RNA sequence: GUGAUUUCUGCCCAGUGCUCUGAAUGUCAAAGUGAAGAAAUUCAACCAAGCGCGGGUAAACGGCGGGAGUAACUAUGACU
RNA sequence: UUGACAUUGUGAAGAGACAUAGAGGGUGUAGAAUAAGUGGGAGCUUCGGCGCCAGUGAAAUACCACUACCUUUAUAGUUUC
RNA sequence: GAAGACAUUGUCAGGUGGGGAGUUUGGCUGGGGCGGCACAUCUGUUAAACGAUAACGCAGAUGUCCUAAGGGGGGCUCAUGGAGAACAGAAAUCUCCAGUAGAACAAAAGGGUAAAAGCCCCCUUGAUUUUGAUUUUCAGUGUGAAUACAAACCAUGAAAGUGUGGCCUAUCGAUCCUUUAGUCCCUCGGAAUUUGAGGCUAGAGGUGCCAGAAAAGUUACCACAGGGAUAACUGGCUUGUG
């Protein structure tokens, strides 16, 4: 008995240049959106370097970047699923795939996104929540009324 | 290193079927009980363990069902013999909370169609799934019999808020070896589900219906 | 880079203090039997500028 | 001049980095507030009181 | 559990010979124990009564002695 | 990709040289012990003063891995290992798939 | 650091620094402790500062955007 | 800067942790119910009855174990502040 | 007089540490820089009817996906159009006729394929083992891909046969280090036994700058060796633009 999982890291290197706006990056071990960019001439006969800050989704924590615009970044490969939410149980939301229903795992969210969800299953009207995945850890971003 | 081997488990099992099959001769058929406890593992703060193995026998082998199906599952339900619960009683059923309470606490496990299986929610309440029952779907390719038979099988060790947790293996009669073998498979998934393995199980008890509570570990 | 003036001004030479026209060192009379026990009578005599 | 101070370089006259040193920092590096555990224009203004 | 109610041990106060009523009353002083002293808690005291009390007639009601 | 957790292929031990059971695993690297002769030349080179001795690898371009199979045989116990091709996803024994089955979105 | 006198020094503590009698070990070396072994050893807990989590500080480094609708000429928009 | 060992001897007092076996416990509704939780469980036994079914409730009562939490008892001692 | 087995000091261990020390800061390029990858690959064309053939020429694509979309066997014919049949209409389903492929074959383009290489069904694991030979790029080296056999063991089919992954052309990686599999194999060199370590045979962990360094800037304060192989004047050729 074991747990079959081919090598795939959870990140792509690109390229400083082409990573864009509304972005992922990875800066310091964690994902997080790219919220703003900048390239910037450093010399006289000098090259570009790209000046990223980005909004590390998770916690909503703000981490910048500084690199040469020619060098390799790590994108984490996000993957966003639409699930069905049951029941709020205790912190620990349960959730529906199309057919399956493990997804027991996910915590409530704790912000006011996930308070007004909380107000809406306990006055019922069934919602899908939408989940992101990204590097080991899943979080429920967005509600929405089916 | 497999902490547990199967020399002493040979010999605990000698003496659980023991216990069972001439001591406390009972008016039932009783069942073979893992009853495993966590030590390291906080419920609320690692990743919950999930997961469900179909056993290479049965265990409980007279599980109450009931078939939320349509028209083709409830067909072979009839065909077959196990209780179907069509959308017609479950709208005509909706209106209340004492019924949907009967329903869940009446039929111990819940089989549905892949059709019906998005409006349970909508149709049903919560109940079903806050109690640890949801509807598992079956397809109309599925052999409703064999997927019957699947359902009886099916061992979930999943945390839900607490440290032990309780699985049967099988019943107290049938033979000695495929008790074994049973047992070791169930030991096996639940170490492979964790996360520290060995190291992070920490309580081990076969049991059948009563006090003599034969660890192993 | 270079050494800068903090630790230039700590190793000494250019940085100490002129003491050419300082007095003593103003410093209390020592502890003995007469400070301990009694008391002892001197004469301020001149006050100046240190 | 950028050799002569921590502050030192230019094309504009500024600070560049933070000025409050460490405590823990070593000599050469402590130009500026030592260990400023507050900064700017006081008020007001007790300290043990 | 602390139980300080019998960790504790009471006492009696008394006043000086000017009075007539010799016994003032009862206070309650942790137990004798080793580097704290309850004796000199004890001395650590200033206590508050009526002259009514100490003097047995109530033309004395207003006064107040410590 | 998918691959079944049984598979009839060939067996190289002496009492078996035909084609017998075998079980699908993955292989998973081991634990990289501590007294191998060249963690002893690099426990011995890195030492010392002069920091780091030998490169560090980090240019890394490869996202995926080549799964390897460990093969072992029912009856004989013998292992083998067979190499497949760069998938991103692997499931050793998920559901088989349905010609024509109904889509669910 | 700014650069006489007169007048004033607005808002932002998210980032980067700096700081603390904030909180629990989440991570945490050597030495020490326990289990297995014939030992070399392996695995555990316990684990200092630090890092992380929290608070403060801008005469610390610094920063200080947009887009709509809206008033009897029209136009702008006090206002939303 | 922090920790360990050495220099480094001689003593107390109070706490905390570990150390193995017991014992006992866990009362907002509603339910007649003193519902810590999970799991099996239609039988159970002491031969009286209990339990299921009924009702009730967020979850059920017999037979049962297990899990942590709390309280002490036995508690050689080790170890830290 | 004060402190007191604390502190200092000695040795290890963790943190911090541009204060300081070394070192680095790819290539191509109608100058260099920014841009791009023409740096490892694949299709059509340029390419001048064997082969070879350039440009930062043109139009595009790759770092995947699949236990079936691999292998064998069988039944059927596919786009599209016409005529019809309740709801039902332009188009839902069913027939009939015509239908050389105008469809499909995972993906870019080209080629190939009709009682199939397409679409459904049945069984399977030739996507297996042992090494050799050959083709392409080529130095006739490596890597990758592929071809035909041999000795086995299999799958399928009534059988002939076919099958050593994807109908063909692309889909990928040396030394050193680590790890796994094989026989029951070799060595630990005074002689033995066990763990341990080192070997032999085959794989994986990855070098995309893809025959494979471990790597940020600035310099108008600059320095050196050079270069008209290379830019900023003039001259020259050309005249789009004026
Ligand atoms: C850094 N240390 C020396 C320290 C110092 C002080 N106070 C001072 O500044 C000292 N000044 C004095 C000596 C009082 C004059 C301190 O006040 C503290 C602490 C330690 C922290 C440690 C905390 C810790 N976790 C949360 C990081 C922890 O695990 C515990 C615990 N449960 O054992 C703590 O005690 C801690 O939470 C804590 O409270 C600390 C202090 O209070
Ligand atoms: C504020 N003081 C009272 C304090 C309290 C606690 N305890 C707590 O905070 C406990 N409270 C909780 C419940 C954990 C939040 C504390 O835990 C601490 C400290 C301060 C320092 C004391 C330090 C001291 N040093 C500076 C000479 C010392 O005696 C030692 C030592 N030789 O053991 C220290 O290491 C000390 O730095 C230290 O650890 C402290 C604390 O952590
Ligand atoms: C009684 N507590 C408040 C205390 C006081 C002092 N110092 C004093 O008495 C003087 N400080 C005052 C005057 C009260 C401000 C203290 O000096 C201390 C301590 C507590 C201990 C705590 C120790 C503990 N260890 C054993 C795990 C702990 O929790 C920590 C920690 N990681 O926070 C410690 O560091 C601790 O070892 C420690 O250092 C303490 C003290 O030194
Ligand atoms: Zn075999």
């Amino acid at each position: 008995f074991e747990t079959a999982d081919a090598g795939s890291s959870a990140t792509y290197p690109m390229q400083c240049s082409a990573l864009r706006k509304n972005g992922f990056v990875v800066i310091k071990s964690r994902p997080c959106k790219i919220v703003d960019m900048s390239t910037s001439k450093t010399g006289k006969h000098g090259h570009a370097k790209v000046h990223l800050v980005a909004i590390d989704i998770f916690t909503g924590k703000k981490l910048e970047d500084l690199s040469p615009s020619t060098h390799n970044m790590e994108v984490p490969v996000v993957k966003r699923n639409e699930y069905q939410l049951l029941d709020i149980d205790d912190g620990f939301l349960s959730l529906m795939n199309m057919d399956g229903d493990t997804k027991d795992d996910v915590k409530a969210p704790e912000g006011e996104l996930g308070d007004s969800l909380q107000t809406a299953f306990d006055e019922g009207k069934d919602l899908m929540v939408t989940i992101i995945s990204a590097m080991g850890e899943e979080a429920a971003i967005s509600f929405k009324e089916a | 290193m497999s902490k547990i081997t199967s020399s002493q488990v040979r010999e605990h099992v000698k003496e659980l079927l023991k216990y069972s099959n001439e001591t406390k001769k009972r008016n039932f058929l009783e069942t073979v009980e893992l009853q495993v406890g966590l030590k390291n593992y906080d419920p609320q703060r690692d990743k919950r363990f999930s997961g469900s193995l179909k056993l290479p026998n049965c265990p409980r082998p007279n599980m109450s069902i009931c078939i939320f199906g349509d028209a083709f599952d409830v067909d072979r339900a009839k065909s077959c013999g196990v209780d179907a619960m069509s959308v017609d009683d479950l709208k005509k059923l909706n209106k209340n909370k004492k019924l949907i309470k009967k329903l869940s606490k009446k039929y111990n496990a819940f089989i549905a169609s892949e059709v019906l299986i998005k409006q349970v929610p909508r149709l049903l309440g919560p109940q079903l799934s806050k109690a640890g029952k949801f509807p598992t779907p079956v397809s109309h390719n599925d052999d409703l019999y064999g997927k019957v038979t699947d359902v009886r099988s099916t061992i979930k060790f999943q945390l839900k808020k607490v440290l032990c947790l309780a699985v049967a293996v099988g019943n107290v009669e049938m033979e000695e070896d495929v008790l074994v073998n049973q047992i070791l498979m169930s030991v096996n998934f639940f170490v492979s589900l964790l996360k520290k393995n060995w190291q992070n199980v920490g309580s081990l008890v076969v049991k059948s219906s009563m006090g003599p509570a034969f660890r192993l570990y | 880079g270079r050494v800068i003036r903090n630790q230039r001004k700590g190793a000494g030479s250019i940085f100490t203090s002129h003491t050419r026209l300082r007095q003593g060192a103003a410093k209390l009379r020592t502890l003995d039997y007469a400070e301990r026990h009694g008391y002892i009578r001197g004469i301020v005599k001149q006050i100046v500028h240190d | 001049n950028p050799v002569d101070h921590p502050h030192g370089g230019g094309n504009h006259q500024h600070i560049g980095k933070a000025s409050t040193i460490s405590r823990g920092a070593v000599s050469g590096q402590k130009a500026g507030l030592i260990a400023a555990r507050r900064t700017g224009l006081l008020r007001g203004s007790q300290k043990t009181q | 559990v602390v139980d300080p109610f019998t960790r504790k041990e009471w006492f009696d106060i008394k006043a000086p010979s000017t009075f007539e009523n010799r016994n003032v009353g009862k206070t309650l002083v942790n137990k004798s124990t080793g580097l704290k002293s309850a004796s000199d808690a004890l001395k650590g005291r200033v206590v508050e009564v009526c002259l009514a009390d100490l003097q047995g007639s109530e033309d004395h009601s207003f006064r107040k002695i410590k | 990709v998918n691959v079944p957790k049984t598979r009839k292929t060939y067996c190289k031990g002496k009492t078996c040289r035909k084609h017998t059971q075998h079980k699908v695993t993955q292989y998973k690297a081991g634990k990289a012990s501590l007294f191998a002769q060249g963690k002893r030349r690099y426990d011995r080179k890195q030492s010392g003063f002069g920091g780091q001795t030998k490169p560090v690898f980090h240019k890394k371009a490869k996202t995926t891995k080549k799964v390897v199979l460990r093969l072992e045989c029912v009856k004989c116990k013998t292992r083998a290992q067979l190499t497949l091709k760069r998938c991103k996803h692997f499931e050793l024994g998920g559901e088989k798939k349905q010609k024509g089955q109904a889509l669910q979105f």
